[PDB]
RNA sequence: CGUAAAGCGCACGCAGGCGGUUUGUUAAGUCAGAUGUGAAAUCCCCGGGCUCAACCUGGGAACUGCAUCUGAUACUGGCAAGCUUGAGUCUCGUAGAGGGGGGUAGAAUUCCAGGUGUAGCGGUGAAAUGCGUAGAGAUCUGGAGGAAUACCGGUGGCGAAGGCGGCCCCCUGGACGAAGACUGACGCUCAGGUGCGAAAGCGUGGGGAGCAAACAGGAUUAGAUACCCUGGUAGUCCACGCCGUAAACGAUGUCGACUUGGAGGUUGUGCCCUUGAGGCGUGGCUUCCGGAGCUAACGCGUUAAGUCGACCGCCUGGGGAGUACGGCCGCAAGGUUAAAACUCAAAUGAAUUGACGGGGGCGCCUUGAAACCGUAGGGGAACCUGCGGUUGGAUCACCUCCU
RNA sequence: UAGCUAGUAGGUGGGGUAACGGCUCACCUAGGCGACGAUCCCUAGCUGGUCUGAGAGGAUGACCAGCCACACUGGAACUGA
């Protein structure tokens, strides 16, 4: 059955960008949101949406540099087999800092950027690049 | 077809033959030289059967051997050896090797021959001699090995790998020797009701023997004998299968 | 496998009204009054395995629906199996 | 086990005693490879350098008159600190003396054995088996072996 | 983990793991900070001292931890409340060798009873054994009995898998579409566990047409145990027990999401049909191509072997060996779980080029050239035979070298 | 190596220790433990550390420091802080 919501965002990501697709939706959920929006805030993406009450759906614009995709790796670390926490220094390099970690601290989801100089560790969403 | 090419294993098996004089030998199956001329060697004067009239012409004018034996030429079964362990002044040894289609028909000419045979030493392939000194609760057991172990005592001499021999086989063989029983250890009123009683039982081995020999004794009978009808044919020693025998030849 | 009026007296004796169908009530009646019905049909069909494959699947599905009701509402659970005589 | 136990006992006698040295046994066995193995002694004393050197002999004079030569080798020896022993003589300096017997003969009172030689005979092995005493034939044995007390 | 070793024969299901979505609450996990503690020595850093070094030594760092307190509230967990997308019920249809039970039909073989009839029949390469003058064989009629369903029938349907095929009835399982309605996360997976599970064989009692291990007898062959033939028991059938294995293989675990196309098949359904054909759609199932990607390669390819999430099963060189032993299980066969010593430098998968070779066609292109699985029984062999499954239907390999 | 256990598990009361406590004893209850591996059998003193390893790991516990146990073998008990 269904046991990840968030692989499965990431994957619809990939899948969607290897297929060239301009944009790729879902069943949107606060966390989703909240992960859009820190990925369009690094520039990952052209932009997010999300369309109708009741039922709704999140649709990601996804981003192409020129003649490539712009996101080139995604991937998540906390397996919902295994969740990872990580202290505020222990927040791991993606990419030696070229790339992006997801943090979900306890003062919200942010980049692994952000999360170090504000000082909080918290569990790991995925990594970027 | 296969005869033996090693001078280490043809002499282990002419010399555990041990045949010397005081002892009425006869070859059968002389096939090439290496293995024949050991024991026409050691027996002062030796009687030989070959089946082939050209190699009983290639040995019989070989002036170690033809001088040295006396030689027959015709097939095994039509002959009267009871008549040849008269001529030889006490029961035969009768020993060699063959291409051993005639194997099966080979032991039932010396057991119609038990009487004239002092004993049997012969090669023959793995599966068939295991068969042969088969202990009776064992799936190697069955009727072929029950009349051998019913006519003689039966004894492996020694085992030889494939290469060993001229045209080696795949199949390893060894040599086995054989005692036709001074007294009938299971004295017997006929063989033909153990014949027929270790066919039935054997053609049926799957079944319990109440589904076996049942088919024609009574459990009542069986039990009456102290054997348990639930068993299985391969469960069944020859002294109590020659029991059956009796029975079945003294109640008709 | 029933009739629609064995079905309708059920839904109509356990459901909310004549709009339910499928409250957790309802099915467990009429899934019920089947496995009951069944045992006549395997007392004959012993050999029946492949509709045997359908009753283990039923009786297993009336367990997993209980179990649900039995953490959702203790009460509706055992005047529901008070009703059907369930945990017999 | 052997071919022509004879003709390979003069084959490397020739040699033995061209080095003044003396046979003891000889044993083939087959298997894997199929191997000679030569048992010498010389009561001055038989070194690895006198193996060495009647085996570099009779790897030549043998082998070019072979009268077989399947998966061959071969290797000469002392007879060990438990013996080999092969003859009626060879018992004869041993009696008193703890043995092991296994035999052409194979029937229960069991024809294998432990062993002290009691006394020798003409054709036979007279011997303390088991702390009882029988006798053996030198035709009804086939290999045995003194003092496995030592290990 | 398709073929190199590896996905349980299949399914259900307990424990266990894992779990959509919204809001409140909690604060266990988690995060942050503090406090106590984490022996010294050792380690590391920064110094000092032995003429240097090793060595010694000052001070720091380190001691990933544990406990306690304090906050933090995203996420996870708990609690509470809901939600309808997952799950599932209902109403109406649809297709189907799905299963269980009971009748019944036309072919067919054999057999019996005549009838007509007469020297042959039968069998093979040819023979023989076999059958017939007591009349066979043949052919007509009449009867018996057991077994199986010609054709449709398909690159076709159903079924968890094993499997399911004359026809009708009776009971009965599942599936798919339609259009709503309803419940309200009820879910997935699953160690143990439980049950289903070809063929063979066993157990108890029937049946026995045809076929046929074993067996018997005739032939063939250097031999022939085979291959051939004439016979023939078990078995094959049935009811009721058991066994519990198969190349039980898509050699491919279950569930869920995503990701180019194309040509079919089959089975619902909607709309348009000008009708009847058509033509727009639109589920389900299923076959073959093939893009991307993947793959050792072969190949796989939206029914993945692509991209991924949850759980389970399994493998760790080759032999020894699925063998020992022990336990369990079985009526017995055997099943099952399962070693090690010992031994070897491999063993192995795919694919390339010559042989192939026997050729085959026209010096040239290039092939007229069974293995196994499970199981039961014979047994000169490797082997032979019966039952039914799988396709993985075959070869084998010699004279040196640097930029 | 699957089940284990009768002072066994718990209770009351008596006795007992420097001290709590089946520590022990009377009675009384029928518990208690275990596939989150008890029970059983093999093997081992433990630890700071040490060696290796890029690291995670793996190996290991000689010397030095901390803890433990033992003192011909098996039994006790005196005295004393
Ligand atoms: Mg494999
Ligand atoms: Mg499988
Ligand atoms: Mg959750
Ligand atoms: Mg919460
Ligand atoms: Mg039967
Ligand atoms: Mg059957
Ligand atoms: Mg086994
Ligand atoms: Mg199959
Ligand atoms: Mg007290
Ligand atoms: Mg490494």
């Amino acid at each position: 059955s269904m046991q990840d919501p968030i692989a499965d965002m990431l994957t619809r990501i990939r899948n969607g960008q290897a297929a060239n697709k301009a944009a790729v939706t879902m069943p949107s959920s606060k966390l989703k949101v909240a992960i859009a929006n820190v990925l369009k805030e690094e520039g990952f993406i052209e932009d997010f949406k999300v369309e109708g009450d009741t039922k709704p759906e999140l649709e990601l614009t996804l981003k192409y540099f020129q003649g490539k995709a712009v996101v080139e790796s995604i991937q998540r670390v906390s397996r919902p087999g295994l969740r990872i926490y990580k202290r505020k220094d222990e927040l791991p390099k993606v990419m030696a800092g070229l790339g992006i970690a997801v943090v979900s601290t306890s003062k919200g989801v942010m980049t692994d950027r952000a999360a170090r100089q504000a000082g909080l560790g918290g569990e790991i969403i995925c990594y970027v690049a | 077809q296969n005869f033996l090419n090693d001078q280490f294993v043809i002499d282990s098996i002419v010399s555990a033959i041990n045949p010397q004089k005081g002892q009425a030998m006869v070859e059968i199956g002389p096939g090439l030289a290496a293995l024949t001329e050991p024991v026409g060697e050691r027996l002062d004067q030796l009687t030989v059967i070959e089946l082939d009239r050209d190699l009983a012409a290639r040995l019989q004018t070989h002036p170690f051997l033809g001088p040295k034996l006396t030689i027959y030429q015709q097939d095994a079964m039509t002959f009267n050896f009871g008549e040849l362990a008269e001529k030889m002044g006490q029961p035969l040894r009768v020993f060699g090797n063959l291409p051993y289609n005639i194997s099966t028909p080979l032991m039932f000419h010396l057991f119609s021959y038990t009487d004239a045979i002092a004993d049997m030493h012969f090669m023959l392939q793995k599966e068939v001699v295991n068969r042969l000194v088969a202990g009776p609760n064992s799936k190697a057991y069955g009727r072929l090995s029950v009349m051998a172990q019913y006519y003689c005592n039966v004894i492996p001499v020694l085992e030889v790998p494939p290469s060993a021999f001229t045209p080696p086989p795949k199949v390893d063989s060894a040599v086995v020797r054989l005692v036709p029983h001074a007294t009938m250890p299971h004295p017997v009123k006929d063989v033909r009701v153990l014949s027929r009683i270790t066919t039935e039982a054997f053609n049926q081995r799957r079944k319990t023997i109440r589904n076996s020999l049942g088919n024609l004794f009574s459990v009542e009978v069986l039990t009456g004998m102290g054997i348990d009808p639930a068993m299985r044919a391969e469960n069944i020693s020859v002294a109590q299968y020659c029991q059956m025998a009796n029975y079945l030849a003294e109640n008709a | 496998s029933l009739s629609t009026e064995a079905t309708a007296k059920i839904v109509s004796e356990f459901g909310r009204d004549a709009n339910d169908t499928g409250s957790t009530e309802v099915q467990v009646a009429l899934l019920t009054a089947q496995i009951n019905h069944l045992q006549g049909h395997f007392a004959e069909h012993k050999k029946d395995h492949h509709s045997r494959r359908g009753l283990l699947r039923m009786v297993s599905q009336r367990r997993k629906l209980l179990d649900y009701l039995k953490r959702k509402d203790v009460a509706r659970y055992t005047q529901l199996i008070e009703r059907l005589g369930l945990r017999r | 086990m052997s071919t022509l136990e004879q003709k390979l006992t003069e084959m490397i006698t020739a040699p033995v005693e061209a080095l003044g040295f003396e046979l003891v046994g000889i044993e083939f066995i087959r298997g894997r490879t199929s191997t000679l193995r030569i048992y010498i002694d010389s009561e001055d004393g038989i070194n690895v350098d006198d193996c060495a050197d009647v085996s570099h002999q009779v790897s030549a004079v043998l082998d070019v008159e072979d009268p077989i030569t399947v998966a061959y080798n071969l290797e000469v020896s002392s007879p060990g600190l438990d013996r080999p022993l092969f003859t009626a003589e060879h018992y004869a300096r041993f009696v008193g003396e703890e043995v092991t017997l296994v035999l052409r003969m194979a029937v229960q009172n069991r024809r294998k054995w432990q062993g002290v030689i009691k006394a020798v005979d003409g054709e036979m092995i007279t011997v303390t088996v088991e702390g009882k005493d029988e006798v053996f034939a030198l035709s009804n044995i086939q290999k045995a072996n003194l003092v496995p007390h030592f290990a």
